[PDB]
């Protein structure tokens, strides 16, 4: 289980460091470069990190309608495979002992 | 009861707030987004615009220690379901589709179950009728098994 | 000669045949987000992603240590220029 709140800060960590970046990269950028396409580069980047805190936005709406389909489903999953397992547990068991017979 | 009642309706008023914040900042960066594609170069919107960016900031800053709080009722995502949700939809069909094979696991499950069971009560009546003899530790295997 | 009675096995927990779903009360998500309606009719239009969870919020989304200070000075700079 990984918790909300980790990835909550590590997703504002990640914001943090990609700004700064932008910022001294238009520090460091000659100028003579025109203003519209740094502007149109901002603009850019402040919509994926709009984009992602919406896909926070909606990890959070998910976490609000929540767990108890997860866990039903999680639980059928785990006696899905673990009834395979038995199923190829027993061919290779039969696989094995077919030379003792 | 009263107590998962009241940690429940604390958790669902804390997860409001947060969506309540993060629709906040969305709009604010909407609005920033607006405001730098028709920006005049005035010193009003200038300012405006100083405003915006310190305001979006101070709300990402209190999103994240609220967020990060040990205290809060926030604190399971997979990365099949990360995958799943970047095709433009809305999202019911994997759910549908795995539910589905979840019922159809189930259904094999108590098939197989009716089936054993069915298996061994014809082995058990079987073993008695031709082996009487045996017939008291088949019985106690029953026990030994149900 | 292996028929212990010392040796008794229990059920396992919870049973299988029972109505898992129903055994920690379970069923309303379940019915929330259920194929078909208890009359068999489809409910509601089913899809893959998270995109239609954000069609109310404004915008066409057709395809789907630090000085907060000077950088807002340096940018107010670069507009003004």
């Amino acid at each position: 289980q990984v918790s909300l709140a980790l990835v909550i800060r590590n997703l504002t960590v990640f914001t943090m460091k990609e700004l700064a970046q932008y910022m001294k990269t238009n520090v460091h950028t000659q100028a003579n470069e025109p203003n519209s396409a740094k502007k149109i580069r901002f603009l850019q980047l402040i919509i994926f990190l709009r984009t992602q805190f919406l896909k926070l936005y909606v990890l959070v709406k998910w976490t609000r309608t929540i767990h108890v389909l997860i866990d039903l489903l999680n639980w059928f999953r785990t006696t899905n495979m673990n009834v395979n397992n038995c199923i190829w547990a027993l061919k290779s068991s039969l696989n094995s002992m077919t030379n003792a017979k | 009861m009263n107590g998962n009642s009241t940690n429940n309706e604390q958790l669902q008023q804390e997860l409001a707030t947060t969506q309540d914040q993060v629709a906040s900042i969305i709009e604010s960066f909407v609005e920033l987004g607006v405001s730098i594609y028709d920006f005049p170069g005035t010193p009003e919107a200038t300012k405006g615009m100083i405003t915006n960016l310190q305001r979006n900031v101070d709300r990402l800053y209190k999103l994240n220690v609220r967020s990060n709080d040990p205290q809060s009722s926030l604190s399971d995502i997979p990365l099949e379901v990360v995958q799943y949700i970047e095709d433009g939809r809305n999202p019911d069909i994997y759910t549908r589709e795995f539910v589905e094979a979840i019922r159809r696991s189930n259904q094999y499950q108590r098939g197989k179950m009716h089936g054993l069971k069915q298996l061994r009560d014809s082995l058990a009546d079987k073993i008695v009728d031709e082996f009487p003899e045996l017939k008291e530790p088949v019985e106690d295997i029953i026990k030994r098994t149900s | 000669y292996y028929v212990d009675p010392e040796t008794t096995y229990t059920y396992q927990q919870p049973n299988p045949l029972q109505d898992l779903i129903s055994v920690y009360g379970l069923d309303d998500i379940s019915r929330q987000v259920a194929r078909t309606n208890l009359d068999g009719t489809k409910a509601v239009k089913l899809r893959k992603s998270y995109k239609n969870q954000i069609a109310d919020l404004s915008g066409k989304f057709s395809t789907i240590n630090f000085d907060w200070d000077l950088c807002s000075s340096v940018l107010s700079q670069f507009e003004r220029s």
